[PDB]
C-alpha cells in the first residue's frame, strides 16, 4: 500500500 | 541454543488509514532484514512519512511510536507509481535500521532506534492482553480501512477515466456520475462502512458506460  | 534474542512485538510502520503495516513479525529471532515497497496516496506526491512502529495493534495509534522520518525528492507522477523501499535491519546488538529508498530517485532516508527504544517487559505484557482483548474492534476497524481505500481508489479512477472520456460521455450519464463522487467522497470523511458500500454501489449502477469506453 501507500503512505501519507 | 539455551536462549534466542526474539523481537516480543512486531515491528513496522503507518499505511494510509492509520494502519500498522508489520515488516518484522512477533517472536522473530535476530538478527533479521525485511524489506517491503511501498508507494503515494496522491498524486504529484514528492514526500512520504516513514512513521515506525512497535506493538500488535492493527491501529497505528494504538502501537508505541519509535520515530519518524521524510523523504522527499519524489519526482512528479500518479499515486501508486513510485517504488519505495522500506527496509527494517536489526543487527545481532539489538539495533534496528529503518530505510526508505526512491528506486527511481536513488535517495534514502534512515533512522536508527536503539535496542533500548520501545516498550519494558511490562508494557509489553499489557500490549499482548491488549491486542487479544481487541481482535474485533481492531477486524471491524481493518475492515473500513480497506472499503475506504477501496472508496478511495474507485474514486480517484473514476474521475481519471471522465476527464480521458470527455466529449464521449453522454450529458446524462455524466451528471449522475458527477452526483455519486460528490456523495461518495463525502461518504470518505465519515466511519460508516455501509454508507461507503452504499455510495460505491450507487457508482457501479450508474457508471456502467463510462467502463465501456474506458
Amino acid at each position: 500500500p501507500l503512505l501519507g | 541454543v539455551l536462549l534466542l534474542d526474539v523481537t516480543p512485538l512486531s515491528l513496522g510502520i503507518e499505511t494510509m488509514g492509520g494502519v500498522m503495516t508489520t515488516l518484522i513479525a512477533k517472536n522473530t529471532t535476530i538478527p533479521t532484514k525485511h524489506s517491503q515497497v511501498f508507494s503515494t496516496a496522491e498524486d504529484n506526491q514528492s514526500a512520504v512519512t516513514i512513521h515506525v512502529l512497535q506493538g500488535e495493534r492493527k491501529r497505528a495509534a494504538d502501537n508505541k511510536s519509535l520515530g519518524q522520518f521524510n523523504l522527499d525528492g519524489i519526482n512528479p507522477a500518479p499515486r501508486g507509481m513510485p517504488q519505495i523501499e522500506v527496509t527494517f535491519d536489526i543487527d545481532a546488538d539489538g539495533i534496528l535500521h529503518v530505510s526508505a529508498k526512491d528506486k527511481n530517485s536513488g535517495k534514502e532516508q534512515k533512522i536508527t532506534i536503539k535496542a533500548s527504544s520501545g516498550l519494558n517487559e511490562d508494557e509489553i505484557q499489557k500490549m499482548v492482553r491488549d491486542a487479544e482483548a481487541n481482535a474485533e474492534a481492531d477486524r471491524k476497524f481493518e475492515e473500513l480501512v480497506q472499503t475506504r481505500n477501496q472508496g478511495d481508489h474507485l474514486l480517484h479512477s473514476t474521475r481519471k477515466q471522465v476527464e480521458e472520456a470527455g466529449d464521449k460521455l453522454p450529458a446524462d450519464d455524466k451528471t449522475a456520475i458527477e452526483s455519486a463522487l460528490t456523495a461518495l467522497e463525502t461518504a470518505l470523511k465519515g466511519e460508516d462502512k455501509a454508507a461507503i458500500e452504499a455510495k460505491m454501489q450507487e457508482l457501479a449502477q450508474v457508471s456502467q458506460k463510462l467502463m465501456e469506453i474506458a
